[PDB]
């Protein structure tokens, strides 16, 4: 079919532990210190914004490697509007 | 949230980062208190030091890393707490009697 | 209203048995209205008002 | 190899209608390659310019009559057919034509523009015969390929237009009928060579130069197939929620229609009116919450 056209040459011319508080995700340094701001879990953590978040007395300037990592896994943004968050279960450690 | 539940976050905050040049001052900056308040409220429930706290497993971990690598010591002082070899000997002569040196041919 | 039955009723019909109340038994069907007008909800039986 | 390339040579236009286009150098066979697969893509997608909407006042419909014209008016929408019009750079024209007194209104008639092209006006279009007979109608123009019918328009647009607009077939081929013949091309080291004349005969409104460069256009990207290729809560309104008298008699007195209006305001931005737990009970249930920031709002 090259050579029919060559005559004519010129003619043409959700995730499991996204549901699941920051103790158990394998990590220690993102756990203690976010439950301490009445947010327990990933929720209010993603709406929130981590110049207030972080500058609260728990979390700063090191927090954002283990906020916008995960982040990034789980595409989530600043300020964000969640779907379907919290179930009927609320508990604690 | 009551006192007792951050020095429990406060040792769940430090033995993740030691091989990092870390201090109270970044401490501080991460639990939001100011650079005295940590150093009181270690007295009320270990009775110790805080300030040397964190300056005392850089030898207790400089006890396994060099105990265990090829490391020379003059790496451990620029990192560890230190700027020279002549200080990061002499704090282990007073914590557990002993030289650096001869603490691994101790097998 | 006569559904799944078969007598037709009055409003002092129904409080012969339940209760003689005359006009909240009247203000019952104003809110069953305004529980159930809902024009979202009922969309399906809006496809049956255009009949 | 030993393969050899050919050459456009010769128009040898022997009227407006009638033309005679060889070529030459053809191997053995290509002959009837080349002088077959242009007539069967030549006969059918020439885009040409054609009569499509022909529309008169005082004249209902196509089976009316109007006074003063000899002919009936389905024929002389069928008259209109056969008209040779060459526009170049647009694709729609409105053409307006008007005679008066008895006289035949020829394809003559019309107040011409720049890039129309009529070819053939010594057309008979009507035979006027009253002396107060004044046709005047209002032709679209239109510029396709292919054929389209009155009924394919209808279905195809809901559109409703003004009556009186009576559609005429979409005859848009501006080819009549060709022929070929293959003979022998003298070139002298190669004496199996062989030429090809292919004289094509149509309308007017078509060089029949261009009508070969655009058909070998036509075959040769067909081949580049084978040289190639071998939220909805956010939109919710208000009344859903089975929601308190109460409230209900305040969110209406704070003037907030949907939910991402509410949410546009904050839990501040409800407590100063008269008559938080119960949005701090339901919002949780359903996945919503209190102090979300929206932007790009509203997306109508």
């Amino acid at each position: 079919a090259t050579i029919l056209a060559e005559q004519l040459e010129a003619f043409v011319d959700f995730d499991p532990i996204l549901l699941r508080p920051v103790d158990d995700l394998e990590l220690v340094r993102s756990a203690n210190c976010l439950k301490a701001e009445a947010i327990h879990y990933i929720g209010d953590l993603v709406q929130r914004t981590e110049v207030e978040l972080l500058k609260t007395p728990n979390l700063g300037k090191k927090s954002l490697t283990e906020i916008k990592d995960v982040l990034a896994s789980r595409g989530l943004s600043l300020g964000m509007r969640l779907e379907n968050w919290p179930p009927a279960s609320i508990a604690d450690e | 949230m009551s006192h007792q539940k951050i020095i429990q976050d406060l040792i769940a905050w430090i033995d993740e980062h030691i091989d990092q040049p870390l201090n109270i001052d970044v401490v501080a900056k991460k639990s939001g208190y100011s650079k005295w308040y940590l150093q009181r409220m270690f007295r009320t429930v270990t009775h110790q030091t805080l300030g040397d706290y964190i300056r005392q497993r850089r030898l207790l971990l400089a006890a396994v890393e060099l105990r265990t690598t090829e490391r020379p010591i003059f790496d451990i002082a620029m990192d560890l707490g230190y700027v020279s070899q002549q200080t990061f000997s002499r704090v282990f002569r007073r914590q557990f009697d002993r030289t650096p040196s001869d603490y691994r041919h101790r097998l | 209203f006569g559904i799944d039955m078969n007598t037709d009723y009055t409003l002092e019909e129904v409080g012969k048995q339940f209760d003689v109340t005359r006009e909240r038994i009247r203000q019952i069907e104003a809110k069953a209205l305004r529980k159930l007008r809902h024009p979202s909800r009922s969309e399906v039986l809006r496809s049956f008002l255009d009949d | 190899t030993e393969f050899l390339k050919p050459r456009l040579v010769d128009i040898e236009q022997v009227s407006s209608t009638h033309a005679k286009v060889t070529l030459e150098p053809l191997e053995r066979g290509f002959g009837h390659t080349l002088g077959n697969a242009l007539r069967r893509i030549l006969l059918s997608s020439m885009p040409g310019c054609a009569v499509t909407e022909v529309e008169i006042d005082g004249v209902l419909h196509e089976y009316s009559t109007k006074e003063g014209v000899q002919e009936d008016i389905l024929e002389i929408l069928l008259n209109l057919k056969g008209l040779a019009v060459r526009v170049q750079g647009k694709d729609e024209v409105i053409l307006t034509l008007n005679k008066s007194g008895i006289g035949p209104v020829t394809a003559a008639d019309i107040t011409h523009d720049g890039d129309v092209e009529i070819v053939k006006p010594q057309h008979v279009i009507c035979h006027l015969t009253d002396e107060n007979a004044s046709i005047s109608m209002r032709i679209k123009v239109q510029r396709g390929r292919g054929y389209v019918p009155a009924s394919t328009r209808i279905h195809s647009e809901e559109d409703e237009r003004p009556i009186g607009r009576l559609l005429v077939d979409a005859c848009y081929s501006p080819v009549e009928r060709i022929a070929y013949n293959v003979e022998a091309a003298r070139v002298e080291q190669r004496t199996d060579l062989d030429k090809l004349v292919i004289e094509m005969e149509t309308n007017g409104t078509i060089d029949p130069e261009e009508a070969i460069r655009r058909a070998a256009t036509i075959l040769a990207e067909q081949l580049e197939a084978f040289v190639d290729l071998r939220d909805p809560i956010l939109l919710r309104p208000v009344d859903d929620l089975e929601l308190t008298v109460r409230s209900a008699n305040c969110l209406k007195a704070e003037a907030i229609h949907y939910i991402g209006d509410l949410v546009q305001r904050t839990e501040v931005e409800l407590l100063k009116t008269p008559n938080l737990t119960e949005i701090k009970d339901v919002l949780a249930s359903r996945g919503l919450s209190l102090g979300m920031r929206l932007e790009n709002w509203p997306p109508a």
